[PDB]
């Protein structure tokens, strides 16, 4: 038997993503010293 | 001496185009960019977007995206910036601003070119 | 995009006193907040740069210090002739948004 | 009774007979190094990976052992549970502090039991911190093992 409709469930999480803060960045780093931010519990958008 | 003059106070249209220059003295011209902010009256500091000293790319800032244009003529130490299309909110003040690629603080120079619109 | 706010609005002081400001921070800007001042019809000038660090030429009368998302200086020996509004200005992240001010007075 | 400090190695093991407080995680601490520090007081735990500065003998007893509060990173504040014994595992994989726990009682004093309980996680700390000694905060008595 085939499936009737498809279900998508996200949650809520009322915050984007802040990828302004690692890519819109006025001092990025060095390849010594290399900046590692971890980015979670947000909906991210990569569209952009 | 290092030193930033502007030009004066200009008064035009709200649609009008003019050209305010920032001409450089006392430094290596090449070296630090030419930042350049905007300040109402009774708002604070915003900051437009910058220009590099060697290839002449205007890269704004996230909101003064549209009619605002940086004009590089370069070996004569100018910084001349040109808004068109004016529109009467834009009652403010236009610093220029000797900045680095690199510390990105600014030290901020200008007399004060009074843009009075009506 | 960066809500840079400061607290008091419009605080008072006197001749001789120690005061404190801060400004308060939306996101991180963990060492990047630069401290300015602006006389009414003057052209601004550095006084804090890097949140510690005071630029050489400065009567330094002040210290700067804070990081994370609070950050303030403190004005050991405060003097009536400033009557300046005090900017904050943030170097982490486009664009480079600026504070509204407090303004000191007298009483 | 005291409290001296321990090298972490792979994880480890802990088990205790409100003497204890919490536990201070790092490297090398003096503020050279950030450092994860738990403390579990008035019913809302607090971890911190300010970067501090230790004392000769840090302990508790307002609070003495977290202070110099500078340049933090993280900040967590959740609430804690409560002849009964307390277990807890720590352990450092992928950049992930996990924290392991189950407090069962006991009759005894001697040793441990040779009963069952299975510890379930509480909380997970992500941070990724080089940790490789640790130290713990009416005497009580404490195990320690090594996983
Ligand atoms: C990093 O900065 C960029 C550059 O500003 C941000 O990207 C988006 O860029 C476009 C134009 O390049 C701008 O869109 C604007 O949208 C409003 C409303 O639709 C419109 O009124 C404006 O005229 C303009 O077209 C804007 O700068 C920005 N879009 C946004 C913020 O929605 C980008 O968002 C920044 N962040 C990241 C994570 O890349
Ligand atoms: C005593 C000490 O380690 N201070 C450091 C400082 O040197 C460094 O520039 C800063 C980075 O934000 O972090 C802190
Ligand atoms: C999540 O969003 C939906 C609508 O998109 C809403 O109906 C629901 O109540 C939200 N869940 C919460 C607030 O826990």
């Amino acid at each position: 038997v085939q499936p009737t409709e498809s279900i998508v469930r996200f949650p809520n999480i009322t915050n984007l993503c802040p990828f302004g803060e690692v890519f819109n960045a006025t001092r990025f780093a060095s390849v010594y010293a290399w900046n590692r931010k971890r980015i979670s519990n947000c909906v991210a958008d990569y569209s952009v | 001496q290092v030193q930033l003059v502007q030009s004066g106070s200009e008064l035009k249209k709200p649609g009008a185009s003019v050209k305010v220059s920032c001409k450089a003295s006392g430094y290596t011209f090449t070296d630090y960019g030419m930042n350049w902010v905007r300040q109402a009256p009774g708002q604070g500091l915003e900051w437009m977007g910058w220009i590099n000293t060697y290839s002449g790319e205007p890269t704004y800032a996230d909101d003064f995206r549209g009619r605002f244009v940086f004009s590089l003529d370069t070996s004569v130490s100018t910084a001349y910036l040109q808004i068109c299309s004016l529109k009467a909110e834009d009652t403010a003040v236009y610093y220029c601003a000797r900045g680095g690629n690199w510390d990105w603080y600014f030290d901020v120079w200008g007399q004060g070119t009074l843009v009075t619109v009506s | 995009d960066i809500q840079m706010t400061q607290s008091p609005s419009s605080l008072s002081a006197s001749v001789g006193d120690r005061v404190t400001i801060t400004c308060r921070a939306s996101q991180s800007v963990s060492n990047f907040l630069h401290w300015y001042q602006q006389k009414p019809g003057k052209a601004p000038k550095l006084l804090i740069y890097y949140a510690s660090q005071s630029i050489s030429g400065v009567p330094s009368r002040f210290s700067g210090s804070g990081s994370g998302t609070d950050f303030t200086l403190t004005i050991s020996s405060l003097q009536p002739e400033d009557f300046a509004t005090y900017y904050c200005q943030q170097s982490n992240t486009w664009p480079l948004t600026f504070g509204q001010g407090t303004k000191l007075e007298i009483k | 009774f005291d409290n001296p400090v321990l090298p972490f190695n792979d994880g480890v093991y802990f088990a205790s007979t409100n003497i204890i407080r919490g536990w201070i995680f790092g490297t090398t601490l003096d503020s050279k190094t950030q450092s994860l520090l738990i403390v579990n007081n008035a019913t809302n735990v607090v971890i911190k990976v300010c970067e501090f500065q230790f004392c000769n003998d840090p302990f508790l007893h307002e609070f003495r052992v977290y202070s110099s509060a500078n340049n933090c990173t993280f900040e967590y504040v959740s609430q804690p549970f409560l002849k009964n014994l307390r277990e807890f595992v720590f352990k450092n994989i992928d950049g992930y502090f996990k924290i392991y726990s189950k407090h069962t009682p006991i009759n005894l004093v001697r040793g441990l039991p040779q009963g069952f309980s299975a510890l379930e996680p509480l909380v997970d700390l992500p941070i990724g911190i080089n940790i490789t000694r640790f130290q713990t905060l009416g005497a009580a008595a404490y195990y320690v093992g090594y996983l």
